[PDB]
RNA sequence: UCAGGGAACUGAAACAUCUCAGUACCUGAAGGAGAAGAAAGAGAAUUCGAUUCCGUUAGUAGCGGCGAGCGAACCCGGAU
RNA sequence: GAAACGAUGACUGAAUCCGCGCGGACCACCGCGCAAGGCUAAAUACUCCCAGUGACCGAUAGCGCAUAGUACCGUGAGGG
RNA sequence: UGUUAUGGCGUGCCUAUUGAAGCAUGAGCCGGCGACUUAGACCUGACGUGCGAGCUUAAGUUGAAAAACGGAGGCGGAGCGAAAGCGAGUCCGAAUAGGGCGGCAUUAGUACGUCGGGCUAGACUCGAAACCAGGUGAGCUAAGCAUGACCAGGUUGAAA
RNA sequence: AACCGAACCUGGAGAUAGCUAGUUCUCCCCGAAAUGUAUUGAGGUACAGCCUCGGAUGUUGACCAUGUCCUGUAGAGCACUCACAAGGCUAAAACCUUAUGAAACUCCGAAGGGGCACGCGUUUAGUCCGGGAGUGAGGCUGCGAGAGCUAACUUCCGUAGCCGAGAGGGAAACAACCCAGACCAUCAGCUAAGGUCCCUAAAUGAUCGCUCAGUGGUUAA
RNA sequence: GCGACUGUUUACCAAAAUCACAGCACUCUGCCAACACGAACAGUGGACGUAUAGGGUGUGACGCCUGCCCGGUGCCGGAAGGUCAAGUGGAGCGGUGCAAGCUGCGAAAUGAAGCCCCGGUGAACGGCGGCCUAAGGUAGCGAA
RNA sequence: GAAUUGGCUGUAAAGAUGCGGCCUACCCGUAGCAGGACGAAAAGACCCCGUGGAGCUUUACUAUAGUCUGGCAUUGGGAUUCGGGUUUCUAGAAACUUGGAUUUCUAACCUGAAAAAUCACUUUCGGGGACCGUGCUUGGCGGGUAGUUUGACUGGGGCGGUCGCCUCCCAAAAUGUAACGGAGGCGCCCAAAGGUCACCUCAAGACGGUUGGAAAUCGUCUGUAGAGCGCAAAGGUAGAAGGUGGCUUGACUGCGAGACUGACACGUCGAGCAGGGAGGAAACUCGGGCUUAGUGAACCGGUGGUACCGUGUGGAAGGGCCAUCG
C-alpha cells in the first residue's frame, strides 16, 4: 500500500495583475472554478480561465467573497 | 471483444469519413447524424460499417 | 567530405529561409485519433528555435 | 596485378539484419607490370562511340533495423 | 522492395533478318544494339635494385643494426 | 658574498576530492626519451590580404636555379511548396486568417592564408580481461601402438 | 614444454576501453558549475541554467521609495469535517452552560513575498546576434520542514552566508564559526573580531556589587 | 561411520567417503550393423568381431531384497478425425494494347514427415502432499 | 618523497614523531626483541559498479553441423487395374498412354567369389536393384555446435516494493521544490450525462398521518446549503453547472490576433474571419461534457479519397498528399 504517487504541478494562478496593461487574448488568471468571475471586457475559457477581450488597464473588483471580478478599463 | 467502439461515417454520396464513434451499449444499432463534405451543404450520414 | 544525415530531409527540417530551421507539427500522426478537431487540423508546419545549429549540419546543403 | 576461399574484434553507445570489409589472412596463376578492352553497351540528344587512369559531377541520384551508416553513373574537362 | 539486368548451383528449354536482346514490374509505340569465338601495345600500380635531391635524423635520433638478423632467449614457430 | 648562533613564524609535491601534512594514490636519486598531431578541392566562425556584383580555378600542358597557361567545374545572384509547378511572390484554402519570403536595414560576395571549433580516420599519450586467422609444439605431460629390459631375499601354503 | 573453464607464436592491431593514471615555458584580464528536465539513465551523455570573447543597442540592469493588485503561512479561532474534557436534558444522534486539539479543519488572518507603473532617487548593470567552454558527485552553520529517537560530523527539500576556488587577524590546535576579500614595496600611522598577570602585543584600569565553589574550567529529574 | 576387496586421482595446499572395479540391470544394434573420426558415394575404427557379440546409460563383491503413482515430460506402438510445406491444380480479378497475343496476382480440391489426439512404458526424466493433483511411503533404517 | 624521525593528552578527513599545550631526552654504536611506522609483497580473489569478459546450463532468442521427410535428376522395358487424352468405329474401345500404384524384370547403379590382396579386366558366373547412395529444393526435429540477451531506482546489493497520468498535505500566504514521506484515484464513460430553448430547487429535523413506522410515501413549518454534480479529492457552484421536458446536431470543414506552460518535443485557453448548419421571438449561444485523470513521438504497414510523382514517351505497378485504423 506503499503510497508514493503524486501529481505534476499546475501553474495555476493569478497572471495579469492590478494596473497591467494587457491586451486582447491575454490570459489574466487561472483557476480551477471561479475564485475570480468573468466581468465586463473579459471572457472566461472552457477551463475557467478568464481572458482579455479588449486592450487596456485591468480589474480590481473584489467586495464579494466569492463574488470578485476581473475587467478592462479602455 | 469490446463495448464502445469506432465506425466511420460515409456521405450521402460525398466521401468525407469522420471517425468519432461512441458506445454500443444503448445505441444498438442507431447511428446517423448530419455534417458536410466537399458539398458546401451539410448532408445526411450513415455510420454504417 | 561531409554526409547529409538523410534522417534530416524528407523528414521536417526545412532549411529555409533568412537562414532558420523551419520544422513540422508532430503528436496524432496516423496513430490513431478521436480527440479534437482544432488538433487534428493544427499539425501543419512548425519551427523549432534552440536546436537549429544541431539540425543545420545534418543537412548544411539544404537536401 | 588477377583469381579460388574468406574472418573477428569493432560501430551500431546492448544485439541478431547492418557495419567493420570482400578489409586481414590462406591458396592458385603471371609478368615487368598486370587486369580490362573493341558495344545484343552507355543513355534520352533519333546524342555517343573499345579499355584503363585522373579531375568534376557529388555526397548529388539513390541504398538503409529509412537506424548506425553506405554511396553510384551520364554529360563535361584531361592522360593515352 | 513495384526489383528490372547480368551471374551460376538444380530442373527445363527457342527463334532467324517481315529475326533476336535491352531501354528498372508489365504492355503498345518509339528508339539503342547483334549475344552464346579469340587476340590485342599505350595512359595505371609497386619498389628488392640504382641515381639525384631534402625548412629529414646525427649515436636513447635515424633502419633492428654507423651493420647483426649476430650475441643472447626459445623444443620450435619465433623474438632479439 | 659564505657560514654560523639565537628569537619569531612555519602541516612535503602531485593527483583524487565535500574535505590532504595526512596513517589516502604515485615516486630511491640524477641524466636523457616521453603525450592535443596530421589529412581532405569537407563543414562553421574570428582576423588579414586580393578582386568586387561578381570571385575562382581541378585534373593536366609547357617551362623549371624560376612560373605561366588550363573555365571543366565550384560559390554568390529567388523565394514558397510534399511535388507538378508558379514566381516577388508562394503554400494551406471554396479567397481574404495565417506560415515562411523580397521591399525597407540592398549589413556584399568570393578565392586564398593564419587561427578557434566541428566531422571522418589510431585522432591527447600509456593500460586490458577477451575475439578471429594462419601457423609451431606429444623431446614435459595424458594416452595408444611395435619392439626390448627389469623385480635381493624371505613367509604362506590353493587345485590337481 | 615450469600460471590451461580453453596452449604458444605471428597477424587483424594503434582491437575497444562512458574506466584509472599522466598531460611539461611566462606575466595580464575576466571567472564558473555540482541545479532542472530527458535518458537500458544514475561516477556517462543531450538541451537548458550559471562563465568568457566579439559585434549591436543603449539604460532598458541593480537596490530603495510611493501607488496598486495577488496570497491563506505564522498567529488565532471553533461558525464547517475529525477528534475530544466536566455537567443538564432526555428512549441515547441531536440540544444547552462550561472546556479543547488539528499537515491533509478554517468565521478570520498578519509580518513578509511576488507581478505591474512610476523614478517623484541613488547607483551600473541589462538585452540581443554570433565563436569557445567547463559544470551536471557538493559540503558546513543559522532559520523553515519531512524522514529518524525533537539521535547522528545522518538523510532529503527550501532559504541566507561561508568553503568549494579564499590568503590575512580571532577562536590553544582547527574548510565551514567571529572580523575581513591579499596589484607590488616601506625597520611609518588608525581600527575590526578578539584582547591587555608571565609564556604572549596591550590597564596587576577606575566605581559599585556577587560567588569562597577552583564554581570559573563538564547534564539533569 | 563410509567404501566390499587389490588398484586410480587433483605434476605444485585435497589420496579421500572421489574414480574405476568384478557382478547386476535397461535399451540399442541383421552386418556395407548400431555408434564414432572425417573437406569425401574416399578411407578407417568397431572388427579380419556377428547377438553367449558390439555400443550407450545407471548401479557397484556377497546375502535378503528392490513397494505405490503413467497425470505431466521423454520413449515404443497405434494412425478414425483436426492442422500442416514445396509441387500438381489454375476457376476467377486486374492492367496494356485497335486486334492477335503478351502480362501482375490469384483461389477451391489434392499434397508428406511432424504436432494435436489414443493406448502402453519406472534398474525412463521424475513424484510419493497443506491442521485436491496421478498417487500419496511396501519392507528395512531413523536425532544418521 | 625527503628526514635533524620521542612521551601524554588534545585536534585535525574521524587512530599524529611531523598541528597545539605540557612532559622527557648529552653525541655515536653493538648484541638482542617485535608494540608502532595504518611496516613489506600482489594497483582486493569478498562486495558494489561497467548497457566490460569468458566457462557452463535450459522448455530464454536466433541460426546451424547432424538427421527425418514430399518433389525433381541419375532412372531403365514389361506385364496389371487403370479418375482421363487424341485420330480411331455398329451410351461405345483395338493403335495407345501424361501419369500414380502394388507386382515383377536386368543392360544402369551397388556389391561378392574365382592364378591377378587397393584398383583395373573377363567372368561357367553370385546377390541386391531402379530401392539405396548422391545432386537441388520443401517442411519438421536439431544446447550437438554457435552468436547473443538477461533494465533501472535502491541509506551496500539481493528479496519485497516502484517506473506514466490526476487530486490533497508536506510546499515555509506568489509560481516552483526532494524523500523506498503521509493519503487517494485513472488507462473510462455519456446517441444523451452533448447544442440550444423553456421550466422546477436540494439536504436534514419537528408535529400528523393507509399495512410503514429509527429510515418507505404524503402533508404542512423550519430550511447560504448542512445536498447534488458518472467516478478521487480539491476548487467552484442558489440568478446553477444541480433536477425535468421540446426540438436537433457546433461530439462541424477552412483558419487562428493574442497569451499561459515547458530545456526541447509536447500541453492549455482563445476573441474574431469564411462556408454551412442548430435552438431561440429576439438579444444571443453553439467548433463536446463544471474544470483539473481516462494517455503514447517516430518507423513500418492496413482501409477509404485525391490525381502531385512515376526514371524515352502514353498508361499501369509502385510512391506522396488528405482522412482514419494497428
Ligand atoms: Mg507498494
Ligand atoms: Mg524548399
Ligand atoms: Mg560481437
Ligand atoms: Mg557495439
Ligand atoms: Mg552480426
Ligand atoms: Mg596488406
Ligand atoms: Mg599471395
Ligand atoms: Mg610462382
Ligand atoms: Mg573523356
Ligand atoms: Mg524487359
Ligand atoms: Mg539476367
Ligand atoms: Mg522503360
Ligand atoms: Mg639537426
Ligand atoms: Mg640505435
Ligand atoms: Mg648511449
Ligand atoms: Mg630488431
Ligand atoms: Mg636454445
Ligand atoms: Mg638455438
Ligand atoms: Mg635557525
Ligand atoms: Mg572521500
Ligand atoms: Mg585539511
Ligand atoms: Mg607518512
Ligand atoms: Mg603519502
Ligand atoms: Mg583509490
Ligand atoms: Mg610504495
Ligand atoms: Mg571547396
Ligand atoms: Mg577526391
Ligand atoms: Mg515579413
Ligand atoms: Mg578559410
Ligand atoms: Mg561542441
Ligand atoms: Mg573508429
Ligand atoms: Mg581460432
Ligand atoms: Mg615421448
Ligand atoms: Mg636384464
Ligand atoms: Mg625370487
Ligand atoms: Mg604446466
Ligand atoms: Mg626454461
Ligand atoms: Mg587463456
Ligand atoms: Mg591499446
Ligand atoms: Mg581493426
Ligand atoms: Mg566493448
Ligand atoms: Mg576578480
Ligand atoms: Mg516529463
Ligand atoms: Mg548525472
Ligand atoms: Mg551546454
Ligand atoms: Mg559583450
Ligand atoms: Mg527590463
Ligand atoms: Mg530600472
Ligand atoms: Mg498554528
Ligand atoms: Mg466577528
Ligand atoms: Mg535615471
Ligand atoms: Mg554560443
Ligand atoms: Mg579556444
Ligand atoms: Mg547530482
Ligand atoms: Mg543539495
Ligand atoms: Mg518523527
Ligand atoms: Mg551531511
Ligand atoms: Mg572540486
Ligand atoms: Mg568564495
Ligand atoms: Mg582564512
Ligand atoms: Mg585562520
Ligand atoms: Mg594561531
Ligand atoms: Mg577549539
Ligand atoms: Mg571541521
Ligand atoms: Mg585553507
Ligand atoms: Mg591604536
Ligand atoms: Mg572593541
Ligand atoms: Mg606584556
Ligand atoms: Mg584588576
Ligand atoms: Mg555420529
Ligand atoms: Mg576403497
Ligand atoms: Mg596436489
Ligand atoms: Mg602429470
Ligand atoms: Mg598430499
Ligand atoms: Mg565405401
Ligand atoms: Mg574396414
Ligand atoms: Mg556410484
Ligand atoms: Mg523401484
Ligand atoms: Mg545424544
Ligand atoms: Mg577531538
Ligand atoms: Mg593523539
Ligand atoms: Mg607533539
Ligand atoms: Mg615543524
Ligand atoms: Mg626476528
Ligand atoms: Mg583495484
Ligand atoms: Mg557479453
Ligand atoms: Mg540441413
Ligand atoms: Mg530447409
Ligand atoms: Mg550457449
Ligand atoms: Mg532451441
Ligand atoms: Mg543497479
Ligand atoms: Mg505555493
Ligand atoms: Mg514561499
Ligand atoms: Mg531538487
Ligand atoms: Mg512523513
Ligand atoms: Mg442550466
Ligand atoms: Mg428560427
Ligand atoms: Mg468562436
Ligand atoms: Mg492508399
Ligand atoms: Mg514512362
Ligand atoms: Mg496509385
Amino acid at each position: 500500500s506503499k503510497n508514493g504517487r503524486d501529481s505534476n504541478p499546475k501553474y495555476l494562478g493569478v497572471k495579469k495583475f492590478g494596473g497591467e496593461v494587457v491586451k486582447a487574448g491575454n490570459i489574466l488568471v487561472r483557476q480551477r472554478g471561479t475564485k475570480f468571475k468573468a466581468g465586463q471586457g473579459v471572457g472566461m475559457g472552457r477551463d475557467h480561465t478568464l481572458f482579455a477581450l479588449s486592450d487596456g488597464k485591468v480589474v480590481f473588483i473584489n467586495k464579494g467573497k466569492g463574488a470578485r471580478f476581473i475587467s478592462i478599463e479602455a | 471483444p469490446r463495448i464502445i467502439v469506432k465506425m466511420e461515417s460515409s456521405a450521402g454520396t460525398g466521401f468525407y469519413y469522420t471517425t468519432t464513434k461512441n458506445r454500443r451499449n444503448t445505441q444498438a444499432k442507431l447511428e446517423l447524424k448530419k455534417y458536410d463534405p466537399v458539398a458546401k451543404k451539410h448532408v445526411v450520414f450513415r455510420e454504417k460499417k | 567530405p561531409k554526409m547529409k544525415t538523410h534522417k534530416m530531409a524528407k523528414r521536417r527540417i526545412k532549411i529555409t529561409g533568412t537562414g532558420k530551421v523551419m520544422a513540422f507539427k508532430s503528436g496524432k500522426r496516423h496513430q490513431n485519433t478521436g480527440k479534437s478537431g482544432d488538433e487534428i487540423r493544427g499539425k501543419g508546419k512548425g519551427f523549432v528555435l534552440a536546436k537549429a545549429e544541431w539540425a543545420r549540419m545534418k543537412l548544411m546543403l539544404p537536401r
